[PDB]
């Protein structure tokens, strides 16, 4: 359920050109087409969804680079 | 205490408001001597623009300022009523009253950084040229924030190059004036050190790029000691934009791609400071090949 | 307009009605002409520079707001705190207006570039004998937008201001009444000088500027830009009597509330007055104003 | 006529000395009458009485004495 409310969001605040259901977990959002001010916006779509707010070590690129990589953050946290 | 401050009786006036001085015969003249010698240093094929202190508030909102340092922004308001209005606000504060009530905003903003009227001016000209476009900007600043230190203004000169071009046009060019600008700072005995740095994003959301920034080497800044080695004052910076106002302002390089930017600043009111923290305020008794190089 | 023409090679356009970005021919122009004045500076006079913002609370000591509410620039900020920005900012990003969150700084853009020098005199006691004289420079701004390139809402200002008794001032009067148009005439400009009136706002603002011109408190020196009919001010001289003097407190030295009195100069009215005369091909400009400009 | 002027003269004329002082026909600027104070005193005689100067008689004469005063308002 977690992956799929993390794919709702990334089409709500994502900016992204290929619909979330053509994108797989583990693949590159940024070269998928996630800009710098959107990745800023899915985080905070992240943040509201989930009710949740990340450390600062993990406010970042890496945190963002793909579902997974979002899924197990969020769930790490 | 901060040891710039006995700085200020030789340097500045008061003007009733913190950050914002009266500038001195003895001050001015070291500013437009730097503002020489980096003109001096200009690279051939770039193109001179001096903007004013204000710019088009839809041109900095389109540039994502708003996003980014909304907390920073002084913008331009008057008093746009009526006779009848203007005259009952002006009434208001004869008598103890608020005047500012009856303002309204303009269309227009103080400029944060001087390169931002540049990119819809080159944009304008359609696309690129092979090896992109390089312009040398000025303006008078502002950020609103204010500060009893010297290093720290709410108005202040900024003096920039730019470059507007694919990615190896911009980066080769950051480069070349990341040697270029240390090299000027050891001819002018200053004492520095160049580190990878961020830009103060506002808010939780500008956590994240300022760490991205920092990540990713988007800007370094020269640093030069003024209240101390430990906390050293940024006095240039070295930025790079990637595609981002590229992509704002529709520029497109000579390959049809959007175009990369980047600039070199020279906070010109900083580098004085340091100059006058560094070699005093008798200029008769700064070294001599300070001086050579200043044309003193 | 007959100026237009001149744009293309003095200006870019910034998006903004009166603000534009100067090219480098119209930059080394407007230097030249800044070094011409100084030249001309007066023996004791000290210089200072202003930024483009002042004292919100200076300037309404200054009596700004009885004479010309209508120009002024104040700055505006979000003050608030993150959530209220935040909140502004959301505003725009949905469509809405986020300037109405905007509250007043205590800074205004400056006018004029004598206002600060008045409180900068005061404080530091009486005058000496013979007064004091300042020569003070600033980007100024006013609130009337146009497309006339003589009509700018940011533009630079470059002033001679005495502060002294009455002999002191008319004495200066007299002097730069004389040497600003010698200064016109060396830079082959045509002129004419005439009294004149600040446009004072409202009725209130009619009965004043009908005591200035009838005092003769402002002269300006007019150029033909545009038409004969309708010249520009590029130069002014105003005189004060002891408005400021008494607003600001300051003593002459017989302990009398100082005169003051001020030449100032366009400078982008001269600048644009030089490029609508001469032409925008300076090798060509008369070798007389050439050389004068030590081109 | 009087009876109204030495009223306003006293409001916004911010002088040195009390209106009940003023000769009714001595000068008011060398008393202390200001220029800024003149034209609050002008917009003054034009709401106590429902008229307003022509730009012909809004001027430094106009405002010189009380009695010069008074003599404008019958014209
Ligand atoms: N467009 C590229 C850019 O904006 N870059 S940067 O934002 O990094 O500032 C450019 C330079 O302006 C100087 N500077 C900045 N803020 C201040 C201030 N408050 N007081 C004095 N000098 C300052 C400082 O030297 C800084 O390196
Ligand atoms: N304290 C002395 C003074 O302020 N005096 S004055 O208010 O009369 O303007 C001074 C000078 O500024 C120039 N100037 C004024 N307004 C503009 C404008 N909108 N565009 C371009 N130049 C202008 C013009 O040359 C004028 O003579
Ligand atoms: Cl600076
Ligand atoms: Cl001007
Ligand atoms: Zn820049």
């Amino acid at each position: 359920h977690m992956n799929a409310t993390i794919r709702e969001i990334l089409a709500k605040f994502g900016q992204l050109p290929t619909p979330v259901d053509t994108i797989a977990d583990e693949a590159d959002l940024y070269a998928a087409g996630l800009s710098s001010f959107a990745s800023v916006q899915l985080m905070l779509g992240i943040e509201e969804a989930f009710d949740i707010e990340f450390p600062d070590n993990l406010l970042n690129r890496k945190s963002f680079a793909s579902i997974k990589a979002i899924e197990d953050t969020v769930k790490l946290i | 205490a901060d040891p710039l401050d006995h700085l200020a009786d030789k340097l500045f006036h008061s003007m009733g408001s913190d950050g914002v001085y009266a500038r001195t015969a003895l001050y001015e003249s070291i500013v437009e001597r730097l503002a020489a010698l980096i003109t001096s240093h200009r690279e051939a094929g770039t193109e001179a623009l001096r903007f004013p202190p204000v710019m088009s508030r839809a041109q900095l909102e389109k540039s994502g300022y708003l996003k980014s340092f909304p907390n920073l922004l002084g913008c331009v308001c008057g008093l746009h009523g009526t006779e009848r209005e203007i005259n009952a606000a002006v009434s208001r504060f004869d008598a103890g009253g608020d005047w500012t009530t009856s303002l309204s905003p303009a269309d227009l903003v103080l400029s944060p950084a001087a390169c931002y009227p540049v990119y819809p001016i080159a944009a304008s000209r359609g696309p690129l040229p092979k090896g992109g476009l390089r312009f040398d900007v000025a303006a008078d600043c502002f950020r609103r924030e204010p500060s009893k230190h010297l290093d720290r203004l709410q108005s202040f000169r900024m003096r920039e190059y730019v470059c507007i071009g694919t990615p190896d046009d911009v980066s080769d060019f950051r480069e070349r004036w990341m040697v270029r600008a240390q090299a000027i700072a050891r001819d002018l005995g200053l004492t520095f050190r160049v580190d990878y740095a961020s830009d103060p994003f506002f808010g939780r959301a500008g956590k994240m790029l300022a760490n991205n920034q920092r990540d990713q080497q988007l800007k370094f800044e020269l640093l030069i000691p003024l209240r101390s080695e430990e906390q050293p004052t940024a006095c240039m910076s070295f930025n790079y934009h990637r595609e981002h106002f590229g992509t704002t302002w529709g520029i497109q390089d000579a390959n049809g791609e959007p175009a990369h930017t980047g600039c070199v600043a020279f906070g010109m009111d900083r580098l004085a400071v340091a100059m006058f923290h560094t070699h005093g305020t008798d200029l008769s008794a700064w070294p001599a090949k300070v001086r050579d190089i200043l044309g003193l």
